RNA sequence: GCUUUACUGCAGGCUGUCGCUGAGGACUCUCACUCCGGGAGGAGGACACCGAUAGCCGGGCA
RNA sequence: ACUCGUACGGUCACUGAAUCCUGCCCAGUGCAGGUAUCUGAACACCUCGUACAAGAGGACGAAGGACCUGUCAACGGCGGG
RNA sequence: AAACAUCUCAGUAUCGGGAGGAACAGAAAACGCAAUGUGAUGUCGUUAGUAACCGCGAGUGAACGCGAUACAGCCCAAACC
C-alpha cells in the first residue's frame, strides 16, 4: 500500500494546488519575517529528507536558508576590457542557489557538515531551500551504519569542495558518457572549461 | 614652500611600529593595522602569490 | 572623465556632509494616546543651528522638556497645547479636522503622526482651504493645493523668523558663515570654467558649454547637469 | 536596353533550339533555418559579435542581368552569365 | 589624456510584458506586498518594490 | 549623503557689486507638452507549416519617432543682393 | 590575428573559500569498433592535430576504442514489519 510519505510528496508535485497552495501562502509570511538560516525541529518535506537521508536521532540538524533571487551581484569594470568582457546585467553566477544555500547553512554551523538539501519553495524576491545537517562528532552518529561515512576526516567542510549532491550536479558530473569529457574527475584537472 | 626638503622638516609623526604578532615595525598605530602580517585586520595571516614571480 | 562635483556628493563624506553633531533636535510633534490632555509652558526661546530660525523650548504637563516648531508669537511664559481638544491659537497643535478652514497652518504631517513634514521653514505657512471628513485641502507656500488625510497634525500660525530672505549676504563671509551650518559644499566653481575632464561643460578656449544646457530627464548621473528637464528656460514668451 | 520576352535559342535540356521565356529572377523568400542563421544565434552574445555585428555592404553603380531563360517545351530553365546593363525591358 | 551626430559595445533612465499575484477595455474588493503609527489602528493595494525580458534614449563609461 | 533639512527649502546650471539697460529670431539642434492618423519590440492570441518543433505571415500596439505646439538670461544665429 | 571588435593570450596571472597525505572521481537512466559486442573510476601510451569549432581568418581541439597500470564492490529511501 501507499506509504503516508507518498503523500507529501504528491502534494509537493504541485506546490501552487490544493492545500499545499494555502499552506505556502500561509508559511511565507513567517519566513519573510525569519533570518537567512533558521534552523527547525522537523523537515518540512518529511518524504524528500528521508529519501535524502534524514533521521530522527541525535545529531540531525535540519535549517531552512533564504537566499535573494535573480542573476550575479555584479560590479561593472573599473578598468579597460574589451566588449566581450564588459558585460554586467545578464551575467549569472557558476553556482546555483541551492548551493549558495548550502554554504550559508553550513557556516552558521561550523562544526556540522551537509548531507543534502532541498526546495521548500520561493517568492518573487527569494527561494527557501532546508539544509540537513550531521554532527560528526556526537556517538549516536558515530555508531550509526548509514551516516557514520560522514565522520572521516576527508568529509569535513565537504560542501565548500563541491562533494554535495547539489555540488556534483552543479559540477556536471551527472552523465558517466557523452558529455561530461571536461567535468570528471573535476573541473579543475580539466582546465576549468566544463 | 617646496615638496621636497622643507616639507620633510614636518614629519615627526609615528605611524608604523612594532608589530605584536609578527615583530616588523608595520603595526600602524594610528589604523591598528599591520601592513606587513595582516594583524588587527584578519585572523589569517597576510598573503599574497604576487609576492613571487608566478612559477615559483 | 572624473566623476563630477554631484557624484561626490552622494559618498557622504564629511565635506558634503551637514554638521549634525552641532544640531539640536528634530522639532517633531508630540504623540498624544487621545483626548488633548496635554499642555505645557514655554520655557525659552532658542536658536535653531539647522534652520536659521527661533525654536521654543517647552515644558510639558507630564514632565517632557522637548523643542518645538515656533511659530511666531510664541514667548516665553506662553501656554501651549496638543491633542484634538486644543484651543484654536497660534502655537497649538492639533489635527487638521479640528482647524477651522481659512486658518495659516504650519508643520504639517504628510501622513497623520509622522511629527511634522511641510511648511516648516522661516516665516512661511501652509493654508488650511477645505474641509471634509476624508480629506483635508491645504495649500502649502509653493502654491501646490495638496490633499491630506483630515487626521493629519498641524500647528496654527506662520513659521517665526519671516523676512530672513529679505535682507542681502552683501558679502561672501556672510554666506561662508551660514554655508557653515549646512551639508553644502561652498563656494561653487562654474561648470564652464572647468577643464574637460571635470564636467560636460569643461573645455574650449573660451568658456562656454558647447552644447545645449536643457537635459533629458533620463540622462544617467555624471551627464544630467545644467537645466534638468526644463519645461522652457529664460524669460520671453 | 530592350530584350525580347521569347526567342528561340538553345535548350541545354531538350539540347536542341526551342522556344524560350525569358524572366528576371525574382528572390526566393529566405527560412531562418539554414546553418549560417543557427551559428549567428549561437555566436552573438554580449558585446560586439564578430562578423555578425557587420551591416551590408553597398552598390555598384550598374547591375548584370539576372534572368531565367525557361525552355516553351520542356518547362525547365537554365542560367547564363550577366552583362552589365542599367536598365532591362522586355519587348511584349 | 581629451572630444564628438567616428566604429562597436557597456552602465543608467523611460516604457511594454512575464513571475511575485488574490477575490468579485472599463470597475469593485482584500488577503499577499508596501508605507504611516509606540500601539490599536490608518493609508495604499494586486499596483508599487523586486527578479526576468523586450523597444527607445544613452561619450556617463570602456 | 543631502537630512535633527521641507519651497523664506536645497538640488542643477548660467551671469558676476551698485547704476542705466538687456532688441529681433523656435528654421536646425536640445528640452518639454500634445497628438486623429502613420510608424513602433517581446509575451499571449490567430492562420499557414511541422502527427510536435524550427519557421513564414497576421492581428493588437507602450515608450519612442513622424506630425503639432511651447521655450533663447537653451545651444546658438542676426548675412549676400 | 603583422590594425581590430568575435576569436587569441586563457579559464592563464591574480583574488575568495576548503580538505588530505595525497586530493577529486567511481559501480551505468554508460558505451553505440551497431554487436551473438564491451562492462565502476583515475592515470599512462595511443587513437590525433583526427571529428568538431572558427572575421571558416589567425588560431582552438576532444571522445568511443585499443595497449597498459591498478583492480572491488557495496549502503540507503519505499514496499512488508
Ligand atoms: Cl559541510
Ligand atoms: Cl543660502
Ligand atoms: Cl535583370
Ligand atoms: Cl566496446
Ligand atoms: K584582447
Ligand atoms: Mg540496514
Ligand atoms: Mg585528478
Ligand atoms: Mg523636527
Ligand atoms: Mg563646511
Ligand atoms: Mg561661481
Ligand atoms: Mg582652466
Ligand atoms: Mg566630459
Ligand atoms: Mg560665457
Ligand atoms: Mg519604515
Ligand atoms: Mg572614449
Ligand atoms: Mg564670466
Ligand atoms: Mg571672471
Ligand atoms: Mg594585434
Ligand atoms: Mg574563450
Ligand atoms: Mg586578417
Ligand atoms: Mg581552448
Ligand atoms: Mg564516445
Ligand atoms: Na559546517
Ligand atoms: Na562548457
Ligand atoms: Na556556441
Ligand atoms: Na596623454
Ligand atoms: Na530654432
Ligand atoms: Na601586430
Ligand atoms: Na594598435
Ligand atoms: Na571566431
Ligand atoms: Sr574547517
Ligand atoms: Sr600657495
Ligand atoms: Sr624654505
Ligand atoms: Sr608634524
Ligand atoms: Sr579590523
Ligand atoms: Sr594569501
Ligand atoms: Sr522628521
Ligand atoms: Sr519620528
Ligand atoms: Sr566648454
Ligand atoms: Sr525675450
Ligand atoms: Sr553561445
Ligand atoms: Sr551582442
Ligand atoms: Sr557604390
Ligand atoms: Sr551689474
Ligand atoms: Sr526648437
Ligand atoms: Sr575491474
Amino acid at each position: 500500500a501507499r506509504s503516508a510519505y507518498s503523500y507529501i510528496r504528491d502534494a509537493w508535485e504541485n506546490p501552487g494546488d490544493g492545500q499545499l497552495a494555502e499552506l505556502q501562502w500561509q508559511r511565507q509570511q513567517e519566513w519573510r519575517n525569519e533570518g537567512a538560516v533558521e534552523r527547525i525541529e522537523r523537515p518540512t518535506r518529511l518524504d524528500k529528507a528521508r529519501s535524502q537521508g534524514y533521521k530522527a536521532k541525535q545529531g540531525v540538524i535540519v535549517a531552512r536558508v533564504s537566499v535573494r533571487k535573480g542573476s550575479a551581484r555584479k560590479r561593472r569594470h573599473k578598468a579597460g576590457r574589451r566588449s566581450k568582457r564588459q558585460g554586467v546585467t545578464r551575467i549569472t553566477r557558476r553556482k546555483d542557489i541551492q548551493r549558495v544555500a548550502e554554504e550559508r547553512a553550513s557556516r552558521t554551523f561550523p562544526n556540522l557538515r551537509v548531507l543534502n538539501s532541498y526546495s521548500v519553495g520561493q517568492d518573487g524576491r527569494q527561494k527557501w531551500h532546508e539544509v540537513i545537517l550531521i554532527d560528526p562528532n556526537h556517538p549516536a552518529i558515530q555508531n550509526d551504519d548509514d551516516l557514520s561515512w560522514i565522520c572521516a576526516d576527508d568529509q569535513a567542510d565537504r560542501v565548500f569542495r563541491g562533494l554535495t549532491g547539489a555540488g556534483r550536479r552543479n559540477r556536471g558530473l551527472s552523465g558517466k558518457g557523452k558529455g561530461s569529457e571536461k567535468t570528471r574527475p573535476s573541473l579543475r584537472s580539466n582546465g576549468g572549461k566544463a | 614652500t617646496g615638496a621636497g626638503t622643507p616639507s620633510q622638516g614636518k614629519k615627526n609623526t609615528t605611524t608604523h611600529t612594532k608589530c605584536r604578532r609578527c615583530g616588523e615595525k608595520s603595526y600602524h598605530t594610528k589604523k591598528k593595522v599591520c601592513s606587513s602580517c595582516g594583524f588587527g585586520k584578519s585572523a589569517k595571516r597576510r598573503d599574497y602569490e604576487w609576492q613571487s614571480k608566478a612559477g615559483e | 572623465g572624473r566623476r563630477i562635483q554631484g557624484q561626490r556628493r552622494g559618498r557622504g563624506t564629511s565635506t558634503f556632509r551637514a554638521p549634525s553633531h552641532r544640531y539640536k533636535a528634530d522639532l517633531e510633534h508630540r504623540k498624544v494616546e487621545d483626548g488633548d490632555v496635554i499642555a505645557g509652558t514655554v520655557v525659552d526661546i532658542e536658536h535653531d543651528p539647522a534652520r536659521s530660525a527661533p525654536v521654543a523650548a517647552v515644558e510639558f504637563e507630564d514632565g517632557d522638556r522637548r523643542l518645538i516648531l515656533a511659530p511666531e508669537g510664541v514667548g516665553v511664559g506662553d501656554e501651549l497645547q496638543v491633542g484634538v481638544s486644543a484651543e484654536i491659537a497660534p502655537g497649538n497643535t492639533l489635527p487638521l479636522a479640528e482647524i477651522p478652514e481659512g486658518v495659516p497652518v504650519c508643520n504639517v504631517e504628510s501622513s497623520p503622526g509622522d511629527g511634522g513634514k511641510f511648511a516648516r521653514a522661516s516665516g512661511v505657512n501652509a493654508q488650511l482651504l477645505t474641509h471634509d471628513r476624508n480629506v483635508a485641502v491645504v495649500k502649502l507656500p509653493s502654491g501646490e493645493m495638496k490633499r491630506l488625510d483630515p487626521q493629519c497634525r498641524a500647528t496654527i500660525g506662520v513659521v517665526a523668523g519671516g523676512g530672513r530672505t529679505d535682507k542681502p549676504f552683501v558679502k561672501a563671509g556672510n554666506k561662508h558663515h551660514k554655508m557653515k551650518a549646512r551639508g553644502t559644499k561652498w563656494p561653487n566653481v562654474r561648470g564652464v570654467a572647468m577643464n574637460a575632464v571635470d564636467h560636460p561643460f569643461g573645455g574650449g578656449g573660451r568658456q562656454h558649454p558647447g552644447k545645449p544646457k536643457s537635459i533629458s530627464r533620463n540622462a544617467p548621473p555624471g551627464r544630467k547637469v545644467g537645466d534638468i528637464a526644463s519645461k522652457r528656460t529664460g524669460r520671453g514668451g | 536596353m530592350q530584350m525580347p520576352r521569347r526567342f528561340n535559342t538553345y535548350c541545354p535540356h531538350c539540347n536542341e533550339h526551342q522556344e524560350h521565356e525569358v524572366e528576371k529572377v525574382r528572390s526566393g523568400r529566405q527560412t531562418g533555418m539554414k546553418w549560417i542563421d543557427r551559428q549567428r544565434e549561437r555566436n552573438s552574445g554580449i558585446g560586439n559579435d564578430g562578423k555578425f555585428s557587420k551591416v551590408p555592404g553597398g552598390d555598384k553603380p550598374t547591375k548584370k542581368t539576372d534572368l531565367k531563360y525557361r525552355c516553351g517545351e520542356c518547362g525547365k530553365a537554365h542560367l547564363r552569365e550577366g552583362w552589365r546593363a542599367g536598365r532591362l525591358e522586355f519587348q511584349e
